[PDB]
This record gives C-alpha cells, structure tokens and sequence, in this order.
C-alpha cells in the first residue's frame, strides 16, 4: 500500500511562531509542449494512389477529402500560431552587453554561446540533443510533413531576446520600453515583490549569487543525467510518428477484401466485383484517414491548451514577477528564464525558499501606556526575555518603536496582548 | 479586426453546407435520391441501395457532430477565458502581466459583439525615459540607508529618491529611507547626506 | 508499382528477393535477370500551393511545390519546397504571406525573403545606471474573444431518410 508522504506534525500553539533565518535560491524546470508536427495528406493519393478507377469510385463519397484537408490545414496553421503566441511576444530583439558581469550572477548556461554555430545556450543545446527510413515511408504514401514557419534558430533568437530583456531591464520591457536597471537592484525589487526587504538582498548578494549559480549548474546536470526529464516533448514526437506509421500500416490492410493491392484486384477480377473490392478498400482507408484526422484534432486541442498555458507562463513568469502560488515554480517566485526546446519551451523558475526556521514567542499586539501597538509591516517576536518586531519572511529583529508600529485602541480588546515598552525616537 | 468571430460564423455555416452537400452524394449507390430508389427497384435490392445511402449519410452526420463537439470544446475554453478576463480585468485591477492588455493594467471595459466579447483594456505605458546614475544604498554617518518605496537616482551632482515608475525626485531624508547596517557590507554604496526633518525644528 | 530504381548499397542474402521498410513498404528489390540490388524510390510528388495577393491588388501568382527539389519539376529553392515566380531578396521584412522554414512572401512583383523577427535594440546595461520614465501614455487596446456558437439541431431521421 503506497505511502502518501512522510509524517509531519506542526507544533501549533496559540502564542508561538516560526520565522525563517535563511533562504535557498531554487531553480526548477517546467517543460511545456508548444507545437506538433504539421502534417498534410493527399486524400486521393493515400486512398487510391495511381488508380483512375479507384478515384472515380472515390468521387461518389463527396467532400470527405476536402474536410480532411481543411482540418489538417487548420491544425498546421494552428501550430505556427501557437509558436508565435509563446515565443514572439517582444517586437524588439534585445541583446546582452559585451561584458557579462551582473553583480556575481552567472548566466552562461542560459545565454547564447558564440562558439556554437547554432547560437544556442548550453541548456538549449542539451535540450535539442536529448529530444529525438520512417520519414521516407511516411513521405512515399502521400503524407507530407510541413516545415515549421519559425526555424529553431529564430526561436532561439526570440528566447535570447527575452533573456536579454529580463536580465538587462527586468520586467520593464514586457510592459513598454526596456528600461535598464542593474541586476542587483532588479533582484532587490523582486525581493520586495515577495515581501523581503532590499537590505536582505544587498547584504547577502554574494551568497544569493553563489546559490543561483549552483542551482543553474544543478539544473544542467539534472537534465543531462535524467532520461525522463524531457518525457513530455518526446511523447508528442512519439505520438506523431506512431500515428503516421499506423496510417501507413493501414494501407496493408485487406479490410475484408481479397487483396490490399489495387493493381492485383484490377488484374484479377471483373469490374462488377472489382468495383465492390475497391469500394471495401476505399471505405476502410477513408475510415482510417478520418480516425487519424480525429485524433490529430484532439491532440491539436491539447497542444493548443498547453501552448496557451506556455504563453501565459511566458507573460507572467518571464516578463514579470508572479504572486500566483505554484504557477511559476515551487516557492516564492522571483524570476523565470525561457529556453527553446524541440516542439516546446522549458522555463527555469528562480524561486525563494525559506530555510533554517527558528521558534519565537509571538503576540498580536504590544500594550504600552494603555494603548495597543500593532506592527506596520512585521510581526512581534520574543526570544525569551526581549520583544522585537521582524519581517515575516526573514528573521531580522528590530526594537519596537513608534516608527514601525501603529496605535489602534486601548489594551482591553485585543486577545493575547502582552506588556512591553515602545521606544520613542 | 473582427476576424475571429466571423471565423466562427464561417466555420458553422460551412459545416452545415458540407452536411447539406453530403445529401448529393451517391455513396456507391445508383442514385442519391431515395424516392428514385423506391420508385425503381424491388425491396431486396432497394434495401441494399438504401443501406448504402444510410451508411454514407450516417457517417457524414457523425463526422459533423464530432467536429461540432471539438469546436464546442474550443469555444468553451475561449468562453472560460473570456469569463476570467471579465472577472479579473473588468471587475478588478489585475497584476498579471499581459492578461489584460499590453502595459501596466489600469481597467477594462466590456463590449458585446456577435458571438463574442470585446475587451477595451486601458493600460499605463511608461514613456520618455531618462538615464540616471543609481546606487543601492546611501552611506551617511556610518549607516546604510535604503529606500522605503523608491530608488536612488543622481542627475550628475545631486542624489534624490524617486518612485520607480515615474520620475519625481525628492530629497533623501529619514522619512523615505530606512537604516539597516553599516556601510561596509553593501556593494556599490555611495556617500551622500541624509536630511533630518527634526534638525531645523530643534535648532530653531 | 511505380518508382525510380536507383543503385543500392544494401547487401541482400541469396534467398531474399524483395525488401521492406520499417512501416512494411517496399524499399528495395533484386532484379531476377541479373543478381543486383536496386533501391526502389517512388517518383516525386508535391503539394502545389499558390501564393497570391488580393485580386483587388494584383493578379500575379507564385507557385510553391512542397517537398519537391527545384531540379525535379524566378526559381528559388527553399526547405519548404521549390518556389517559382518569386525573387529572393536579401532584405528582411515582417511576414506577410508565410512560406515556411523562415521564408515569407510579399507583394511590392512578388518577393520571397527571410522574415525579420523584430527591430534590433541594444539595452544600455551598466552596473550603476538606471532608466526612469518621465511621462506616460494611456493606451487602450482591443481583445476579441469568441463566447458562443450557433445552436444547431438535426433531425436524424429526416436528414438521413426524409419522408
Ligand atoms: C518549535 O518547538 C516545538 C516544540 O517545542 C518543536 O517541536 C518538536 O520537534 C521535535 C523534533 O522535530 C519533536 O520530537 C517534538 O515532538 C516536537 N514537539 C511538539 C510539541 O510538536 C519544533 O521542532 C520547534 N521548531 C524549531 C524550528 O525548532
Ligand atoms: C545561510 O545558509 C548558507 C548556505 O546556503 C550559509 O552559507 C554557508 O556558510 C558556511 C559557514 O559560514 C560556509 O562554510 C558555507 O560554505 C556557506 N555556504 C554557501 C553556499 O555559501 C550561511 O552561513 C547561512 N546563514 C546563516 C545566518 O545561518
Ligand atoms: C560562469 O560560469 C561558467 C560555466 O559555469 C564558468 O566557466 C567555467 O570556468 C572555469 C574556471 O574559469 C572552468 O574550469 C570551466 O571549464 C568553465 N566552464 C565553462 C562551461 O566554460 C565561468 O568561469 C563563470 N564566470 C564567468 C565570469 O563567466
Ligand atoms: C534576546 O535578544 C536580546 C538582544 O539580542 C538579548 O539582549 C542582549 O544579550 C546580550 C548577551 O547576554 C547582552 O550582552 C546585551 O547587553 C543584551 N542587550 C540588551 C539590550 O539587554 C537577550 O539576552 C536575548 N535573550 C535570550 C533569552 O536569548
Ligand atoms: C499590563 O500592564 C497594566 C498596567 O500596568 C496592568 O494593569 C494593572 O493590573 C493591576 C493588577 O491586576 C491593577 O491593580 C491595575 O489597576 C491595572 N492597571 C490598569 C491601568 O489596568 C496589567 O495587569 C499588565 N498585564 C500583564 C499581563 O502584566
Ligand atoms: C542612456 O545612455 C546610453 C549610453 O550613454 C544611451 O545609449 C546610446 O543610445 C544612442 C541612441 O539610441 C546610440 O546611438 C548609442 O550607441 C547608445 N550607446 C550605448 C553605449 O548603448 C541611451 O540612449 C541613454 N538613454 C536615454 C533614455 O537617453
Ligand atoms: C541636479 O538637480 C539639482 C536639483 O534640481 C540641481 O540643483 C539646482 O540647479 C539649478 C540650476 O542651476 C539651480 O538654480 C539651483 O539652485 C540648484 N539647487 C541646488 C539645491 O543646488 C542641479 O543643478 C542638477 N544637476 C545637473 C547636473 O543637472
Ligand atoms: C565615504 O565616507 C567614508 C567616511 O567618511 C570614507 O572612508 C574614509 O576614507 C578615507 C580615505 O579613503 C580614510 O582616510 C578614512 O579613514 C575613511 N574613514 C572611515 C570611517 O572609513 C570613504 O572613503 C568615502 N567613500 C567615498 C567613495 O568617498
Ligand atoms: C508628457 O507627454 C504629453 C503628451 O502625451 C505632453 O503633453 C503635450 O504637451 C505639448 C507641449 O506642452 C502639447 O503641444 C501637446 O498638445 C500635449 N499633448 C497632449 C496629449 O496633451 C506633456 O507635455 C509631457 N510632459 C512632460 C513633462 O514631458
Ligand atoms: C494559550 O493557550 C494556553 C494553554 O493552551 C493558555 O494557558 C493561554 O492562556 C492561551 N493564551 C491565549 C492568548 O489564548
Ligand atoms: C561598475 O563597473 C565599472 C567598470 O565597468 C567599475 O569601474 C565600477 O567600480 C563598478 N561599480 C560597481 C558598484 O560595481
Ligand atoms: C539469366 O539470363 C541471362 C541472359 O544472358 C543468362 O546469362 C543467365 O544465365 C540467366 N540466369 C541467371 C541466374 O542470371
């Protein structure tokens, strides 16, 4: 019987709080499929090939062929629309400065490599390597794979522009003109977004930079060392080829006829029964093609939903800082980096995880001079003998003064108010 | 501009037209008219011809219903998105980037359209940006000062604190800065005076 | 069948006569007169696509043979296929008519080009400089979303059989 999880009992009490005293910069991967293989089917060539009599019998069924071609064309344009929606979200191609110094933050694994001819990042190069006469057989039966409108190099260029915008300009480029800001100041702004003061980032800048670099290296090692990391994108490729193979395999099906070869049927039977046999082959092949188109449409809907989700993540996680819980990684979200992948996008979510929490005795308010004092932005904590006010997400005790507390009412209403002095500047 | 809604209308009529067109298909039978088949053949072979017409028309109708269901799923997803935009963009102000227009979202207005909704997203776009020299903190009297809500900027000779999204320079005082630590830890701290409001008060 | 018979590098065993693909389609054969192996490759086929502007504007057209090399059919070779009737221009513009593999077509005659992704902007990043907005623009933008479809009901018996 599978275990749901390790058992943890939280030490809940009416007057105790746990405050983090440290943090971990966590980078996590999110892999999203964006597009599929664009397929076009020649209905006449697939069902009948070179046989004129088969085409003549096929004409009796009407506009089935037109419907299948139209549906496949809609899927094919939809895939390009999905790629445009996910990646072509900036109309300026931003570039990084020639001196790659960002206050200790290292972006070598995600920025484009000049040495490589493909102009891809090490992570993107790893992603393309890890996602892989089948093509000839699919082509020879009247089924054609159509090239993506955006080539891999242009998609990589779009990701490079997004990375340059998010690194040099923060979230400004997503909401208008790209405004340059130093990267430590940008990270301080992101720290303010999740409710942590700027001083925490500035004082611990080298530690945060080291943690970020270590996390990025761990991400590259984790992708290189795990076969099932890129399972989703490969699955899409796996489905598409299999579908084409199945459709190709359906040409070798008798469908209740003497033979699967039209030429043999013509060469062996009189037209009254040959017409019947060709009709059986036509109905079986048409059913196979309709089945293939129906699954292609369902998969197209699923990929469109995934692409819409990927576009939403690109807008909210890469082009801004998100306050939505778990949308842009586990933890308090700081920023995100896009990486191109075959038929998809990989988001590196940089999040803030609290760590090394410590118990403190807490009170709702401080009673001083018959007045109740409440924290403006923090929480009251006690280490045993002395009372302090600290920010909720990091332990930084400060003296309780009138500057960081506000007075509302007397001490007779608040339940759990404790008596302590409030300093006056 | 209104290509999407018309496209939906275009698909629906075309689907009905295709289904209507499917009535003119022999489907491997002698005729596409059932009345002719009845008027021309005995029931043992008329049953076969009517069977061919029935299976072809039934396949066409099932195909039409299947694409109608797929389009219904797509339109339901679009309608759910439209309801989410109506709730978050019209009935409130959204902090989600690009959900309610390009730029910093202020408000949105709904307009009815045939088979659809048009959202007029009113957003705030920054413009006429100007370069300034910036510092993470201000060093005064051996203490590090950080902005409460703004950013430190310099026009070349003088230091000010301004709000991030609009240029409004103000004198660096203790009211708009907070002190955390000394000047030895912050990388890039610059030396500047921090004004005290109480100093003229007790001085005078 | 019908196909080109090219020279084959495949070494058949003496008992084998035909050859098949992964997907069970013939890809090779042994000639019964002279014991040699031939690579049966089907003849070229392509999806003829017509690239045109509006008839209100012009009547010039270009033809794209999808998947067909230009030697097997203003002739330009693209990864999408062979494009006849459009002149390649080294300039980059926005995409007007999509061709594929980064190639787009437009009317100015009909030209084919590698589409530009966007205007090139270099952000003046430095470790101590910031850009602060001094003004604003109130921008109203339109977002069009479909909500409902036409409600259709079909009488199954009347549609299939009538009276
Ligand atoms: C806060 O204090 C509580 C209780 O004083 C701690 O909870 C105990 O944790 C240990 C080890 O995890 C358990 O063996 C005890 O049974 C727990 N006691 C109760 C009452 O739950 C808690 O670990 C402290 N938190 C920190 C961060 O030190
Ligand atoms: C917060 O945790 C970090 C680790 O994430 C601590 O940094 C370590 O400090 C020890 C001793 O100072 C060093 O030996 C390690 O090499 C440091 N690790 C890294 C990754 O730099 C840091 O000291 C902790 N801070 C507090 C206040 O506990
Ligand atoms: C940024 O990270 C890259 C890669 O993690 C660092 O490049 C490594 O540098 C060390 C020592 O200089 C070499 O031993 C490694 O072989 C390098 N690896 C790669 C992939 O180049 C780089 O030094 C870091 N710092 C800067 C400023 O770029
Ligand atoms: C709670 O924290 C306060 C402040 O850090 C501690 O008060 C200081 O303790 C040190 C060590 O004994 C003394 O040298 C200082 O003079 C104390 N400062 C003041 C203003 O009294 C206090 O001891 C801590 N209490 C516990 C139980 O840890
Ligand atoms: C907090 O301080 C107040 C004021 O000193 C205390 O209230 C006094 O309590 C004593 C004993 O119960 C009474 O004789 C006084 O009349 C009270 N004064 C007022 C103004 O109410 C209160 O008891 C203290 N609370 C704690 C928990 O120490
Ligand atoms: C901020 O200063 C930088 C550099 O001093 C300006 O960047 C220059 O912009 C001009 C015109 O766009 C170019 O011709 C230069 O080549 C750029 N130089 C560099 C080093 O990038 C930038 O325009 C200034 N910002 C504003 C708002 O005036
Ligand atoms: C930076 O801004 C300050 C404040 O606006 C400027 O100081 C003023 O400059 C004007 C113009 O000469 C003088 O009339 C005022 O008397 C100055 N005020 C003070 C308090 O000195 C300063 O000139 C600006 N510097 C630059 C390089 O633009
Ligand atoms: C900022 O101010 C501090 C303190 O006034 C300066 O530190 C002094 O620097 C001089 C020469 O470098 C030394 O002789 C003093 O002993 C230092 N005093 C202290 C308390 O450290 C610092 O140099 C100033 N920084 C800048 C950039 O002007
Ligand atoms: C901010 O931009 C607005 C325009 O959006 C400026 O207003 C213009 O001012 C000029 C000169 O005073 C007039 O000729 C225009 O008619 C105004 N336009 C509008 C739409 O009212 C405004 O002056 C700018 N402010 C700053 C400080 O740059
Ligand atoms: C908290 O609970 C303890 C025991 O459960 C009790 O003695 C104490 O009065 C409570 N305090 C408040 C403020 O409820
Ligand atoms: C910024 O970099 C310049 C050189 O590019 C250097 O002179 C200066 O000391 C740096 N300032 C900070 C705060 O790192
Ligand atoms: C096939 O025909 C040729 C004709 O010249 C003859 O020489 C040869 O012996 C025949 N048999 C085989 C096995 O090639």
């Amino acid at each position: 019987t599978m275990s749901l999880g390790a058992e943890n009992s939280v030490a809940y009490s009416n007057n105790s709080i746990a405050i983090p005293t440290n943090f971990t910069i966590s980078v996590t991967t999110e892999i999203l499929p964006v597009s599929m293989t664009k397929t076009s089917v020649d209905c006449t060539m697939y069902i009948c090939g070179d046989s004129t009599e088969c085409s003549n019998l096929l004409l009796q069924y009407g506009s089935f062929c037109t419907q299948l071609k139209r549906a496949l064309t809609g899927i094919a344009v939809e895939q390009d629309k999905n790629t445009q929606e996910v990646f072509a979200q900036v109309k300026q191609i931003y570039k990084t400065p020639p001196i790659k110094y960002f206050g200790g933050f290292n972006f070598s694994q995600i920025l484009p490599d000049p040495s490589k001819p493909s102009k891809r990042s090490p992570i993107e190069d790893l992603l393309f390597n890890k996602v892989t006469d089948l093509i000839c057989a699919q082509k020879f039966n009247g089924l054609t794979v159509l090239p993506p409108l955006l080539t891999d190099e242009m998609i990589a260029q779009y990701t490079s522009a997004l990375l340059a915008g998010t690194i040099t300009s923060g979230w400004t480029f997503g909401a208008g003109p790209a405004l340059q800001i130093p990267f430590p100041m940008q990270m301080a702004y992101r720290f303010n977004g999740i409710g942590v003061t700027q001083n925490v980032l500035y004082e611990n800048q080298k530690l945060i930079a080291n943690q970020f670099n270590s996390a990025i290296g761990k991400i590259q090692d984790s992708l290189s060392s795990t076969p099932s990391a890129l399972g989703k994108l490969q699955d899409v490729v796996n489905h598409n080829a299999q579908a084409l193979n199945t459709l190709v395999k359906q040409l070798s099906s008798k469908f209740g006829a003497i033979s699967s070869v039209l030429n043999d049927i013509l060469s062996r039977l009189d037209p009254p029964e040959a017409e019947v046999q060709i009709d059986r082959l036509i109905t079986g092949r048409l059913q196979s093609l309709q089945t293939y188109v129906t699954q292609q449409l369902i998969r197209a809907a699923e990929i469109r939903a995934s692409a819409n989700l990927a576009a939403t993540k690109m807008s909210e996680c890469v082009l801004g800082q998100s306050k939505r819980v778990d949308f842009c990684g586990k933890g308090y979200h700081l920023m995100s980096f896009p990486q191109s992948a075959p038929h998809g996008v990989v988001f590196l979510h940089v999040t803030y995880v609290p760590a090394q929490e410590k118990n403190f005795t807490t009170a709702p308010a401080i009673c001083h001079d018959g007045k109740a004092h409440f924290p403006r932005e923090g929480v009251f904590v006690s280490n045993g003998t002395h009372w302090f006010v600290t920010q909720r997400n990091f332990y930084e005790p400060q003296i309780i003064t009138t500057d960081n507390t506000f007075v509302s009412g007397n001490c007779d209403v608040v339940i759990g108010i404790v008596n302590n002095t409030v300093y006056d500047p | 501009a209104l290509g999407k809604l018309q496209d939906v209308v275009n698909h629906n009529a075309q689907a009905l037209n295709t289904l209507v067109k499917q009535l003119s298909s022999k489907f491997g039978a002698i005729s596409s008219v059932l009345n002719d088949i009845l008027s021309r053949l005995d029931p043992p072979e008329a049953e076969v011809q009517i069977d061919r017409l029935i299976t072809g028309r039934l396949q066409s109708l099932q195909t039409y219903v299947t694409q109608q269901l797929i389009r219904a799923a797509e339109i339901r997803a679009s309608a759910n998105l439209a309801a989410t935009k109506m709730s978050e963009c019209v009935l409130g102000q959204s902090k989600r980037v690009d959900f309610c227009g390009k730029g910093y979202h202020l408000m949105s207005f709904p307009q009815s359209a045939p088979h659809g909704v048009v959202f007029l997203h009113v957003t705030y776009v920054p413009a006429q940006e100007k370069n300034f020299t910036t510092a993470p903190a201000i060093c005064h009297d051996g203490k590090a000062h950080f902005p409460r809500e703004g950013v430190f900027v310099s026009n070349g000779t003088h230091w000010f604190v301004t709000q991030r999204n609009f240029y409004e320079p103000q004198i660096i005082t203790t009211d708009n800065t907070f002190v955390s630590g000394n000047c030895d830890v912050v990388i890039g701290i610059v030396n500047n005076t921090v004004y005290d409001p109480l100093q003229p008060e007790l001085d005078s | 069948g019908t196909g080109v018979l090219t020279e084959s590098n495949k070494k058949f065993l003496p008992f084998q006569q035909f050859g098949r693909d992964i997907a069970d389609t013939t890809d090779a054969v042994r000639d019964p007169q002279t014991l040699e192996i031939l690579d049966i490759t089907p003849c070229s086929f392509g999806g003829v696509s017509v690239i045109t502007p509006g008839t209100n504007t012009s009547n010039q057209v270009a033809v794209l043979y999808q998947g067909v090399n230009c030697t097997e059919v203003n002739v330009f070779q693209t990864r999408a296929g062979c494009l006849i009737g459009a002149e390649y221009v080294n300039n980059s513009y926005e995409c007007d008519i999509p061709i594929g593999a980064g190639i787009c077509a437009s009317y100015q005659s009909i030209i084919a080009y590698t589409m530009s992704l966007g205007a090139e902007n270099s952000v003046a990043y430095s470790n101590n400089s910031i850009a602060i907005p001094t003004n604003f623009t109130i921008s109203v933008t339109t977002e069009i979303l479909p909500v409902s479809m036409t409600k259709t009901s079909v009488d199954c018996t009347m549609y299939i059989c009538g009276d």
